[PDB]
RNA sequence: CGAUGUUGGAUCAGGACACCCAAAUGGUGCAACCGCUAUUAAAGGUUCGUUUGUUCAACGAUUAAAGUCCUACGUGAUCUGAG
């Protein structure tokens, strides 16, 4: 069974000219944090349950379950969004990974979906935003390589929170043949910026950095 | 406010800029030495350096091929990139390009001009600036210091 | 908005003979060790670069005669030669351009 | 005589350039590590702490920003200020400067020799430090004075404290009236011609001039401001990093001037602080890798549970 | 970010709340000094051609991290005394509301689900 | 009168104090809470809407308050043009 290293996306530093030291510091601290709280591997579309410390509840713990809509951040600040419908009310929460108020993160389902971010579940029929609050964790063999769920989605009628048809978004996850006219699809294509893919210089390189910080992580396990 | 903007605006817009650099690149890969507006040559130099690193990725890599497809316009050149340029850069990581300022254009628009080049080409060599020789008085005074950094160690 | 009065010649001399509108003297000029013409220190010598340009053009002309058309460019490296020269073992297997002129002093054999 | 322009590099051969670089960098290492031992050289007399006293400051380097949490659950954002090479340079006595307080001149991070001026290089030559990028002047009560040529470290500030950070703000260039002042514009659509941004009326009919204070388009942002009342949370002793509270004026990677807060409520806080300044030599005990405030959740910890 | 002239959704069971009308219930005036309402903010509401007061429960505008963000702009019909005019509230509500007991006591009493 | 382009808005406001708010006080047919008066004080403030071209005015909701005025009934070589 071949193992390709999975790197939690927040160890990847941003592209700016920020001094590389700052990131070393931040990483030491979040690796320190990882020793207490165990942060699992997961991707957008995977379903998580998060336990929080809440002062105002009866049991000081607060559970929330939902699909991961997006991950963004870097360093200590990195966040993820969980989406779930309750009683017909769509609800999202935005959790900071490294916040000490977080007790435990539990992956109920490890999954990829066709898009790096799906915010469009806001505009989809409510089923894709709904999950059983009590649903039990499901386990996998690694060699299945984080199975990519291929599911196109049904939409409410336009307008939508954003225009998902536009090329800047790159969404394969929506079912567009049911939603739109061929004319609206030619229309969306006037915003296409083909040259961007071939721009070379626009592309960000990592691999040297990733080698470095992976080295750093191993050096954090050893001690 | 221009803060941390790496690319300069050229041509009729962003796309026109890409096509400008397209032609310049094609020209560079064909003739191996060209001269143009100092700003445009400066802009190009990045792409001309990365193209060679897509050439190093080999004929068989698909990404490198449709990359060289888009950027090299006369399709005849795409082999030359892979089977001539990319091989003759092997040892060197980044050293592919030489860019020098030429005297301002003799036309009435009096532009700022640069020559840009792929190293190791077969052409009369540019009259590069030479450093001073070591026999020069000041350098000879430094050689003394050096030989006394050796003698005292 | 229209000027209320003619500007006097004294005022105008003040504006245009001002130090900031004067052509500023370039202190970076020097002589090219090769041909002894003039050049700025951060720029190639115009003259020498003209020699190189002419020769480059001739080479390109004659390597345009070896290519029967627009889109044929060699899949091999090329080497340029002059009167009384022969391709080395290291340089064979390459496209050869043969020029009439004797090999120029600045141009080395390599 | 038409004497031509010249720079440090110009006449050196390809041989001598690496040599000269080695020469300079090596003497920089020597010089910095020589003044590394302040207390054993000829320390100026250390005085005890008087009530109305004021300490020296630092010249730090804005790194970036980071989140940080407090045991009550609240989130904070902090600015990392790294002290790089910080030395006191000269000392102007009380009667020679303000007639009130003495002045210590502190240097910022090291720069290249070649791009400074004969005067300045002479000033450092007679000192024995390498040239500093930025140099600021600190007002200091005469019991606080140190000896020029002395290092200053991040430990000079203890966690929980308040500081003042001065720097050049981010230069936004020549700006319109809306960004520079915050005038509303005129409405966009309802038939306005070419006005949607302009300042409007700039004055009164009768006054017949425009007053001197009048807010108008112009340069914005490259200029010095000071942040006050900044709590310091955490100190990293290995890399010399101060974590201050909130935003500090200037662009990241710029040099900055820190001192204790001159705000009234914090006036006498100095008594518990390492004063003339901090001396890593004298105590002969190391400090922990990090010093924290007592409200700060640490990078490892119980992971707070309310009860 | 509820403000003047927003259309809101009355969550609780109510006479005014549930029964249809041709104009959706609108926000007239928010009782904050900023003209903008947030979670746990008083509001004046025009419903069915009369004014009633409301408490903002949840809203679509993002907020501090780990705060719930909702798919509709939710209110609780409310009288002058701070007495909820509804019997009970089905749809979920911010736990953050429990920070203020003094005002929201009687309203938090009739709440079912906390998120 | 060989032109000193005119109402209301917009923008930006400069000023007075004959003070609407904020501060300090005297008197009360001032117990307290409110108020009604008068003195001193002009650094800073003085809301959003429905109808009117409107300034006024009426009305809805508020505010610590929604001041009175002068500035070519401030301000069209900055805008508007409903009148
Ligand atoms: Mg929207
Ligand atoms: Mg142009
Ligand atoms: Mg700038
Ligand atoms: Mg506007
Ligand atoms: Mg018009
Ligand atoms: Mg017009
Ligand atoms: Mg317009
Ligand atoms: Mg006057
Ligand atoms: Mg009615
Ligand atoms: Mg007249
Ligand atoms: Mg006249
Ligand atoms: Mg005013
Ligand atoms: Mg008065
Ligand atoms: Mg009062
Ligand atoms: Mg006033
Ligand atoms: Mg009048
Ligand atoms: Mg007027
Ligand atoms: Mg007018
Ligand atoms: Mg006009
Ligand atoms: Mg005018
Ligand atoms: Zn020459």
């Amino acid at each position: 069974r071949p193992e390709t290293r999975f790197l939690s996306p927040e160890f990847i530093p941003p592209r700016g000219r920020t001094n590389p030291l700052k990131f070393q510091i931040e990483r030491k601290d979040m690796l320190e944090r990882r020793k207490i709280l165990h942060i699992p591997e997961f991707y957008v579309g995977s379903i998580l349950r998060v336990t929080t410390a809440d002062p105002y509840a009866s049991a000081k713990t607060s559970q929330f379950l939902g699909i991961c809509i997006q991950r963004s951040g870097s360093g200590l600040g990195a966040t993820f969004i969980l989406r779930n419908t309750i009683e017909g009310q769509g609800v999202e929460i935005c959790f900071e990974l490294y916040n000490p108020r977080i007790q435990e993160i539990q992956v109920v389902k490890l999954e990829k979906r066709l898009d790096n971010s799906l915010l469009y579940l806001r505009d989809a029929l409510p089923e894709y935003s709904t999950f059983d609050v009590n649903m039990k964790p499901i386990t996998q063999e690694f060699n299945q390589e984080v199975p990519v769920n291929q599911l196109k989605v049904k939409m409410k009628p336009k307008p939508w929170s954003k225009r998902w048809e536009r090329p800047k978004f790159n969404i394969k996850g929506i079912r567009f043949d049911l939603c739109l006219t061929e004319e609206q699809m030619r229309e969306a294509q006037k915003w296409s910026q083909p040259w961007l893919e071939f721009d070379m210089m626009r592309e960000y390189d990592t691999s040297k950095i990733e080698a470095a910080i992976w080295d750093e992580i191993e050096a954090s396990k050893n001690s | 406010i221009s803060h941390g903007r790496v690319f300069r605006r050229l041509g009729l817009g962003p796309e026109s800029r890409i096509h400008l650099l397209q032609n310049l690149l094609t020209g560079l890969v064909r003739h191996e030495r060209i001269e143009a507006s100092w700003a445009r040559v400066d802009e190009l130099r990045g792409y001309a350096e990365k193209l060679i690193d897509y050439g190093k990725l080999g004929d068989t890599n698909e990404r490198a091929m449709r990359m060289a497809d888009f950027w090299l316009t006369e399709k005849d050149l795409i082999p030359k990139l892979f089977q001539v340029l990319a091989p003759r850069f092997q040892g060197q990581n980044g050293g592919y390009t030489r860019m020098l300022q030429i005297p301002n254009r003799n036309e009435q628009d009096r532009a700022k001009m640069a020559v840009i080049e792929y190293k190791g080409n077969c052409l009369p060599p540019l009259p590069l600036p030479r450093r001073d020789s070591n026999l020069t008085l000041l350098n000879q005074l430094l050689q003394g210091l050096r030989q006394d950094q050796e003698a005292s160690s | 908005a229209a000027p209320k009065n003619r500007r006097s010649i004294e005022v105008n001399r003040c504006r245009r003979r001002n130090p900031q509108k004067l052509i500023k003297v370039k202190n970076n000029i020097d002589v090219c060790p090769e041909c002894g013409h003039l050049k700025q220190k951060h720029i190639l010598c115009g003259y020498c670069y003209e020699k190189v340009r002419k020769e480059t053009a001739e080479i390109r002309r004659q390597m345009g005669k070896q290519e029967g058309g627009p889109f044929r460019a060699p899949t091999t490296e090329t080497v340029v030669l002059y009167s009384g020269e022969t391709p080395s073992e290291q340089d064979q297997g390459k496209r050869i351009i043969e020029r009439e002129r004797k090999r120029p002093s600045w141009f080395t054999q390599n | 005589h038409g004497k031509s322009v010249t720079w440090w590099d110009e006449h050196l051969s390809e041989e001598n350039v690496p040599f000269v670089k080695q020469l300079v960098s090596d003497e920089n290492k020597a010089q910095l590590a020589s003044k590394l031992c302040p207390l054993k050289d000829e320390p100026w007399p250390i005085h005890p702490w008087e009530p109305g006293s004021s300490r020296v400051g630092l010249i730090a380097l804005k790194l970036g920003m980071m989140p940080l949490w407090t045991k009550d659950g609240q989130k904070h954002v902090v600015t990392l200020l790294q002290v790089q090479d910080c030395h006191v340079l000269k000392y102007t006595p009380k009667e020679n400067h303000n007639g009130r307080m003495a002045a210590l001149t502190v240097g910022g991070k090291t720069v290249s020799h070649f791009h400074k001026s004969a005067s300045i290089l002479e000033f450092y030559q007679e000192l024995g430090l390498p040239p500093k990028q930025k140099v600021k002047i600190f007002n200091v009560t005469e019991n606080a004075v140190i000896k020029p040529g002395t290092p200053l470290y991040a430990a000079h500030f203890r966690p929980g404290q308040y500081v003042d950070v001065t720097a050049k703000t981010i230069g936004k260039g020549f700006q319109g009236v809306m960004r520079r002042w915050g005038f509303k514009g005129q409405p966009a659509t309802h038939g306005q011609t070419k006005t949607h941004r302009r300042p409007g009326a700039i004055s009164t009919g009768d006054v017949a001039r425009v007053w001197p204070g009048t807010k108008m388009p112009g340069q914005l942002g490259n200029i010095d401001r000071t942040a006050f009342g900044l709590k310091v949370w955490r100190i990293n002793t290995k890399h010399n990093i101060i974590y201050v509270n909130g935003s500090v004026p200037g662009h990241k990677n710029c040099l900055v001037k820190i001192k204790d807060s001159k705000l009234p409520a914090y006036k006498d806080f100095c008594k518990n602080l390492p004063f003339p300044t901090y001396f890593p030599d004298g105590d002969e005990e190391a400090l922990p890798e990090d010093l924290y405030d007592e409200n700060v959740c640490q990078p490892g910890a119980p992971s707070i549970t309310f009860t | 970010a509820i403000q003047k002239m927003t259309r809101v959704r009355v969550v609780d069971n109510s006479a005014l709340g549930t029964t249809p009308y041709h104009r959706p219930p609108r926000c007239i005036h928010v009782y904050n000094k900023t003209g903008v309402g947030k979670v746990g903010d008083r509001i004046l509401l025009a419903i069915r051609g009369q004014k009633k007061k409301a408490l903002i429960v949840g809203h679509r505008m993002p907020g501090p991290r780990m705060t719930p963000r909702f798919d509709s702009n939710n209110v609780v019909l409310l009288e002058d005394n701070g007495n909820p005019v509804g019997t009970r509230i089905k749809t979920p509500i911010p736990s953050s509301l429990r920070q203020r007991e003094g005002e929201f006591s009687k309203v938090l009493a009739i709440a079912q689900n906390f998120v």
